[PDB]
């Protein structure tokens, strides 16, 4: 319901539509439950939710770091003194296939050190691609970014249920040249398909043309 | 049926370059897109529109300019009944089809004019059959 | 009204100083391949839907340009592309000309990348990737207007993420002609207004080695 | 669109500065006989062949001029010939205009010299001469098509082996208008085109002693 009253004469400041402001908060990216293999393996992946699809899409050659952030606890609030250990692995490195793999002492995949009693772990990643900028949109034939994995320290079964969230913030935005803006629901997280069997119109719809 | 096509058999040798000219005759309504093609010495024939554009040819939109010009580079003969002969050919390609509105006539015509360049020449005056 | 020449090819067109340059950059460095290709003309009807070619897949059955990327390895290149439209006055309708930087499609080989011939829109609506089409004039655009204006013409630039690339796999940006406002006639007059395209490459480079 | 004035005669043309003159030199020497003197008109038709004019036997009857060569016995003149044609741009067709200086037919006095209405070609293709119409154009030509142009302007000089000649028994030259590509319409237009063609002496002198 609109109404009448309360017009604004003065402009606004133009640092509310910058390229950074537009992305500058953080939000949840992924949920990684872990109840009592025990290890989880969760790749970085920008489109896991259907937002923030439409709002990279807009363009398509962007270029930025990142910034995570580990929250953890039990199923129900609750914490625990327990030993925990994040390990990022880079493009170009073989996973943890089993919980006690070689791969878990491997020099050269850094890692992080944290109870779940602490502040959460806070972790920076540079920009990984080989060429100047990520594209959401490649024609030919032929992204990757990492690889987190989580485990308990130890060699026995820990008797605790873990749950962590993950987030992610933005930063040193830049992008290149604008793209129209998805109007219709997603299938798939690799190719844009659509359904076709029916077509959701852009606008609603009225009766007449001079009923406004 | 030219006029240089008749000074030419009272001589025996001859060389240079020609040029040919064009003229669009239908209404003024209408309008469209020629290709003409000229095959150098030597080669073969285009078998269809896409060979004969990588060749050497002019776009000619009769809605525009009704007149074209276009420049055979260089000829030989050397007659002896035999002779040596060194030509291309000329071809017309219908870039577009024609576009007519309501009323006009739907057939035109083309008239071909040709003459010779400055360094067209011969020699050895020889007498007609 | 001029005539232009480039090379062995000439083409008669209105001197028309009207033309857009995409994002405004001139296409810069880093024989018989700067000429004018011209490729088969698209018959509108009452009922065509729209067109589009791929590029640079439409250049690579064709000429010197069809050989020179079959052999090398690297290519790199700026274009400029020539669309116009020859009806009488008393036909309506009007045409948008954009191009669209990576433009991937959705549902084989021989409908993603058809050739010089060119292929046809499904769903011209939702330009058969989702996107809507009244939001496509924030691409480079021109309009063709069959009352006013006969010509469009773009100066597209290379616009890649590494400076040099392949030329059978890799394509750039597919340029889309669609027939917003339909085209309308009484009868007794030509029922099928023809369109052409014209191309012409501007600092083209190859390093590939062969 | 200028008006020309000359004498007590006016007539309304475009001023066109694309007039021919037969052989590069203008009428010189060695009150009322400069005027525009206007013929009848000529009904274009689907099946039409030609027409010609013989000079200057046209102008034998007409005005001072015909009474002053019905008296002085020498006559010496140039001439300027102006052919103009009146088609609406649904028409199509073209004319060749030339003049060809002592023209001698081929199979009776009122064949040769027809007069100020002139006559009409029996075989067009031969120009009723035995000589081919395809290399008319050496002679001073103009091409007359309902495309573009309805103008057609030749100045013509006095062109004779005597510097001064009868007037009554020799015909110097004579003017043909044939139509190389037929006139074509749609039914429930104008059936017949008209074709005016307008004289004017230029340096006529007269020492005839009369």
């Amino acid at each position: 319901n609109l109404i009448e009253t309360r017009c604004v004469l003065n402009h606004h400041s133009t640092q509310e539509t910058a390229i950074g402001n537009f992305f500058s908060r953080a939000g949840l990216v992924s949920i990684i439950t872990m109840p009592t293999d025990g290890y989880v393996n969760w790749d970085i992946d920008l489109m896991g939710y259907a937002q923030l699809r439409r709002k990279c899409e807009l363009f398509t050659y962007m270029r930025f770091d990142a910034e995570f952030t580990f929250v953890v606890a039990k199923p129900n609030g609750v914490l625990v003194p327990q030993l925990l250990q994040y390990m990022y692995v880079p493009p170009g490195a073989p996973k943890p296939t089993s919980r006690d793999s070689f791969a878990w002492q491997t020099a050269t995949n850094p890692s992080v050190f944290v109870k779940m009693t602490d502040p959460p772990a806070q972790v920076s990643v540079p920009f990984m691609s080989p060429a100047s900028a990520y594209q959401w949109f490649y024609d030919g034939y032929p992204n990757m970014m990492g690889t987190f994995s989580i485990r308990t320290v130890g060699t026995e079964k820990s008797p605790h249920s873990i749950t962590l969230r993950v987030y992610m913030r933005i930063k040193h935005v830049r992008a290149w040249i604008p793209r129209p803006l998805r109007n219709q629901p997603y299938l798939f997280k690799t190719n844009p398909n659509y359904k076709g069997n029916d077509i959701k119109c852009t606008s609603t719809s009225r009766d007449k043309i001079t009923t406004l | 049926s030219t006029i240089l096509g008749q000074l030419c058999r009272y001589y025996t040798q001859w060389s240079g370059s020609l040029e040919v000219t064009f003229m669009f005759a239908g209404s003024f309504m209408a309008t469209g897109k020629m290709l003409i093609a000229y095959t150098p010495p030597g080669g073969n024939v285009p078998a269809d529109r896409i060979t004969a554009m990588l060749g050497t040819h002019v776009i000619w939109d009769f809605g525009l300019q009704s007149s074209v010009t276009l420049v055979v580079p260089w000829i030989s003969n050397t007659h002896y009944y035999f002779d040596y002969y060194t030509t291309g050919i000329i071809t017309i390609w219908y870039q577009t089809n024609y576009v007519v509105p309501i009323g006009a006539p739907t057939t035109a015509y083309i008239v071909a004019l040709a003459a010779a360049q400055d360094n067209f020449t011969m020699k050895l005056c020889k007498d007609t059959e | 009204v001029a005539q232009l020449t480039i090379g062995n090819s000439t083409i008669t067109t209105q001197e028309a100083a009207n033309i857009v340059i995409a994002y405004g950059e001139w296409p810069e460095y880093c024989v018989s391949v700067n000429r004018f290709f011209t490729l088969d003309t698209k018959s509108w009807a009452k009922d065509s839907k729209g067109w589009y070619w791929k590029f640079p897949d439409v250049l690579t059955e064709v000429g010197v340009f069809g050989q020179n990327a079959q052999f090398h390895y690297l290519y790199r290149s700026g274009f400029c592309v020539h669309v116009q439209c020859n009806a009488s006055k008393f036909h309506q309708g009007a045409l948008l000309v954009a191009v669209l930087p990576e433009y991937v499609l959705g549902t084989p080989y021989a409908t993603t990348q058809p050739g010089q011939v060119g292929a046809v829109l499904t769903h011209p609506y939702v330009l058969d990737a989702g996107i809507p089409l009244s939001q496509l004039t924030v691409c480079p655009h021109q309009w063709i207007n069959l009352r006013t204006n006969n010509c469009a013409t773009i100066i597209v630039p290379y616009m890649n993420t590494v400076p040099f690339d392949s030329a059978l796999n890799h394509c750039n940006f597919g340029l889309l002609v669609i027939p917003v406002v339909p085209l309308d006639f009484n009868a007794g007059a030509t029922s099928e207004i023809p369109i052409t395209v014209t191309i012409a490459p501007m600092c083209a480079e190859f390093a590939g080695l062969r």
